[PDB]
């Protein structure tokens, strides 16, 4: 929220290229879901976790793409069988 | 301003392309629609 | 007097201008060997540097000071950070 | 271009058609009343769409 409130200063360079790099490691851990379906995970800045099918749980970015990554992951864990 | 036009967009374009293949998958090979 | 005008003017107050609010920078001027002619062209000069140190104060008072944290356009926000970011450079 | 504002306790001489607005006291002087309808129009079109 740094990022969006302000825009228009001196600061703005230098926050960036904090949150840029700040953000790297969440988006490496994304970009295995999407493109394995291997869930990585030893901190708990995920709600996910690994019935007939729910021990899937879910007990940052925008919400807009959050649940769309939510449903991506499960089809491939059933294309991993 | 901070917005996404760059990074999702080729991920978005990807998500469509799993459940289409996946619902693919499905249909021509299992059979449902005879069910 | 030389140096200690300069010190002065840069927005350090010396220890012959003594600091005040209600006369800004002001020298002693009661010292035993006080010349009439120093008075004048002195109390000419503090003025510029009493203004810089309000200029000064002001533009690191209202901006880069807040993460934000109802408010106000004429203590806060983007136009008076605009008007002080350009106050610094001017 | 997009719809979106950045600006929180702040203005920008507008405040869906609705929830934005032209107000006489907020605009400049010098920026006369005719180009501000054309930016109001064009913001709540690309809004809209």
């Amino acid at each position: 929220q740094e990022a969006l409130h302000n825009c228009s200063n001196e600061h703005y360079p230098v926050l960036l290229s904090l949150l840029k790099t700040s953000c790297e490691p969440y988006t490496r851990f994304i970009h295995d879901w999407v493109y394995s379906g291997v869930f990585r995970d030893a901190y708990g800045e995920f709600m996910i976790q690994v019935k007939l099918y729910w021990t899937h749980g879910y007990v940052v970015f925008l919400k807009h793409i959050a649940h769309d990554i939510y449903v991506c992951g499960k089809t491939i864990n059933l294309l991993k069988l | 301003v901070l917005m996404k036009r760059s990074i999702t967009a080729p991920l978005a374009a990807h998500i469509s392309l799993v459940n289409k293949a996946a619902v693919d998958y499905f249909f021509v090979e299992l059979h449902l629609e005879a069910h | 007097m030389i140096h200690e005008l300069l010190l002065a003017l840069s927005g350090y107050p010396g220890s012959i201008f003594t600091w005040n609010k209600r006369s800004g920078l002001q020298v002693s001027q009661d010292f035993p060997f006080l010349h009439p002619s120093e008075t004048s062209v002195l109390n000419r000069l503090c003025r510029l540097g009493t203004d810089y140190i309000r200029f000064t104060e002001f533009i690191e008072q209202y901006t880069g000071h807040v993460q934000q944290q109802q408010g106000q356009g004429g203590l806060h926000g983007i136009y008076l950070r605009a008007f002080c970011t350009g106050l610094d450079s001017v | 271009l997009h719809g979106l504002l950045l600006d929180q306790h702040e203005e920008f001489f507008i405040k869906s058609l609705k929830q934005f607005s032209l107000r006489v006291e907020i605009l400049p002087s010098y920026i006369p009343v005719r180009v501000a309808e054309k930016i109001l129009f064009v913001g709540e079109s690309v809004q809209m769409f």
